[PDB]
């Protein structure tokens, strides 16, 4: 899960890290209202989506950029009529980017140095990591591929906790010169804790600066979320509003369904992380156009069923659904009947291919090829593919 | 150490197992199952049933009991996501040979501490969380999958989803192959077997004579195991190795129906791992459709047919 910055920022704040002044608004006068409050020798509009690069996009309106700095309230406002409704396209979003419906306006400061710090859960060392690199402002893979020593790492005993040695160490890696050093130090100490706390997977701050009249600031903050943390998070998962969300999925998780949009007509849903995926796969192999991927969890039950048959449809982008499920512990026919079952109540009219294996296979063919309705039966899930792709030429 | 309890992944008639959370939903209905497939369940748990019975079976109040009375080499975890890891520490501190944890939903930072302790010590072997679990076609089976499709046999199957497992599966006993023990290593970033765990029993196990591997986009796990398979697996009496990474064409910086499945920073995508694995000489399936008929014409081509 990911809060918008402003979100991001206070909890940051909350916890003892160094972050700028800001206020948070939804419209262009707000904005401007907002840039007088702060009362500052420079002011910083920041459009805010969870996309990344934004400060190097575009926005629908026309404008160029989602970062902007001013020293005069009146052209916040001005900028900021063009960021409010408008689609940002980072490099990070898709085509036509994401829709901005909140702005960030906060107090810039001068950044001497910048360096980029982050806190993941590393999946090599097992366990908490330190990634520094006195090389800030900068996409951090990037840094990485031209400049490999540039890059410090320091495995946190997820017991001990992060140690002053470890701090220290990465402050000096960082750049940060005597008394400053000390400083980089405390507040990545800071972080650590906050990254525990909130059960993040990871907290990425860029740049991780020195502005000239010495201060350590976070000026820019990523939070991802550990999902699997909500239960003991209720208050952080409050503030996700689900507003980025492709209008779809939303839908999708009212009855605890993996959806994931893509870009294509082929509908499909499967059962099972990795047959999803694979699914997708085999289809744009045979020059397919997944339209998404779908996850019944679990199990499945009727409800499940028709309910994933009434997403999938209302979307008018799909030309045929590919369903394909391996009955394991709930059998095939209990599938077989949530499927036309479904057909029926939703007088769909959409080619549908159906892909069964498993348990109560030969039962559930019957339960099908007897509803008499026009639903494709495929023998594998390659059968399922190709014939799933004519089905929209 | 750690690496010492691997001997613990191969499960056999002989693996005696317990329930934790067995009066639970799932407890009680894959217990009732994992019986009339024929495994050795002994017993289960549930704080404050100390001596009761379920399913016609004991319940005991602590996993330690529940072992020092049943002799239990192995136990199975379907409890709640807050609740899994207390469970699995639990096991470990009662020092069960095996520990297969089924739920899904446990906080990383939860399993990262669990690794921690685990790591420190030879006595249990982990699988999980977020697993199938492991299945020896015939004489064992603990976790959630269908053990009817299953068939003793020869291909040794490792992999990190269970509907392609299952998939696999039913590809190597339509071509009349078997197999001889199938791990479900899991769907998140950080659990207690890998996929090296597994090509290190399976390269040693004179049952298997060929391995699929099954894994798909996120983390490096595909890669260590490429490595591992180049030093390990190359030679003259190398065992064929079949695969197919799941994951070819998902959009980064999403999360896959795994925890796991996301390729994030630039890392984790599937096209490394299928260039890795090639280079140790694993033959990959570039169809999931084509495991079966791939590793088939593998044993074709060595006459292991
Ligand atoms: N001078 C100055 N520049 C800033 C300040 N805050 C952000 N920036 C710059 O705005 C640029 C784009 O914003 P960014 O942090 O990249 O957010 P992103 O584009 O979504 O990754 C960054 O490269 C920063 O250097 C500030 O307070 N003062
Ligand atoms: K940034």
């Amino acid at each position: 899960m990911n809060l918008q910055e402003y979100q991001s920022k206070k909890l940051m704040s909350d916890n003892g890290v160094k972050v700028q002044r800001f206020f948070v608004a939804d419209t262009a006068n707000e904005a401007l209202e907002a840039a007088k409050r702060l009362n500052a020798k420079e002011i910083v509009l920041k459009a805010q989506i969870l996309a990344g690069g934004r400060g190097k996009g575009v926005f629908s309106s026309g404008l160029k950029g989602g970062v902007h700095l001013t020293k005069d309230p009146e052209v916040v406002g001005q900028l900021a009529k063009q960021m409010i409704g408008y689609n940002l396209a980072t490099k990070q979003t898709p085509k036509e980017g994401v829709k901005v419906n909140k702005v960030m306006v906060a107090e810039a400061l001068d950044i001497s140095r910048e360096t980029y710090l982050a806190i993941l859960m590393d999946r090599s060392c097992n366990g908490p990591v330190l990634v520094g690199s006195p090389q800030g402002g900068v996409d951090i893979e990037e840094v990485a591929a031209s400049n490999p020593e540039l890059i410090f790492k320091e495995q946190i005993d997820i017991i001990e906790g992060i140690k002053d040695s470890q701090a220290q160490r990465m402050a000096e890696n960082l750049g940060f010169l005597g008394p400053l050093q000390n400083q980089a130090a405390d507040q990545i100490k800071k972080l650590y804790n906050l990254f525990l706390k909130i059960d993040a997977t990871q907290v990425e701050v860029n740049p991780f600066g020195e502005t000239p009249e010495g201060q350590v600031v976070c000026f820019d903050a990523k939070i991802n979320f550990d999902d699997n943390a909500e239960f003991r998070q209720k208050d952080i998962f409050a503030m996700d509003d689900k507003s980025e969300n492709e209008p779809i999925e939303n839908e999708a998780a009212k009855y605890d369904l993996k959806y994931i949009g893509l870009d294509g007509n082929i509908a499909c849903f499967v059962n099972g992380a990795g047959l999803a995926m694979a699914t997708c796969d085999i289809i744009f192999l045979n020059g397919g156009k997944p339209a998404n991927f779908l996850d019944l969890g679990g199990g499945v039950k009727e409800s499940q069923v028709y309910q994933a048959f009434k997403l999938l449809t209302a979307d008018p982008k799909v030309e045929a659904i590919l369903v394909n499920i391996f009955g394991g512990i709930v059998n095939c026919a209990i599938i077989a009947n949530g499927i036309t079952k479904a057909c029926r109540e939703l007088e769909l009219k959409v080619p549908l291919v159906v892909r069964l294996e498993g348990t109560n296979v030969h039962e559930a063919q019957n339960i099908l090829t007897n509803s008499g309705l026009p639903i494709t039966s495929a023998v594998d899930l390659e059968d399922a593919a190709k014939k799933a792709v004519a089905s929209v030429t | 150490s750690y690496t010492a309890s691997r001997k613990h992944l191969y499960v056999d008639k002989n693996t005696k197992v317990i329930c934790q959370g067995f009066t639970g939903k799932q407890g009680t209905f894959h217990s009732q199952q994992a019986l009339e497939y024929g495994t050795n369940l002994v017993g289960g748990t549930t704080p404050g049933k100390g001596g009761k019975t379920h399913l016609g079976l004991p319940v005991f109040n602590t996993v330690k009991e529940a072992k020092e009375q049943t002799g239990a080499t192995a136990s199975v975890i379907y409890v709640p996501p807050p609740f899994a890891a207390a469970a699995i520490n639990e096991a470990i501190d009662a020092e069960v040979p095996l520990v297969v944890c089924i739920t899904e939903g446990i906080p990383q930072q939860d399993m990262v501490r669990v690794k921690h302790r685990l790591l420190r010590q030879g006595k249990t072997r982990l699988i999980g969380p977020n697993c199938p679990g492991v299945i020896n076609p015939g004489e064992c089976k603990i976790g959630i999958m269908p053990g009817h499709i299953h068939k003793k046999g020869r291909i040794g199957i490792v992999s990190r989803s269970g509907t392609l497992t299952y998939e696999a599966v039913h590809q190597t006993t339509q071509v009349g192959l078997g197999q001889s023990l199938c791990v479900g290593i899991g769907g998140d970033p950080f659990n207690g077997t890998d996929f090296t765990d597994c090509l290190e029993i399976f390269l040693n196990d004179p049952a298997t004579e060929g391995i699929i591997l099954i894994g798909e986009i996120g983390g490096n796990a595909e890669e260590n195991a490429a490595e591992f398979l180049k030093q390990h697996n190359s030679g003259p009496k190398s065992k064929p190795v079949v695969s197919f990474i799941a994951g070819l064409t998902a959009p980064p910086g999403r999360r896959m129906g795994h925890a796991g499945a996301i390729i994030a920073g630039g890392k984790g995508g599937a096209k490394e791992k299928i260039t890795a694995l090639q280079s140790a000489g694993v033959v990959v399936s570039m169809s999931p459709a084509q495991l079966g008929t791939t590793i088939y014409k593998e044993f074709e081509k060595r006459k292991m047919l």
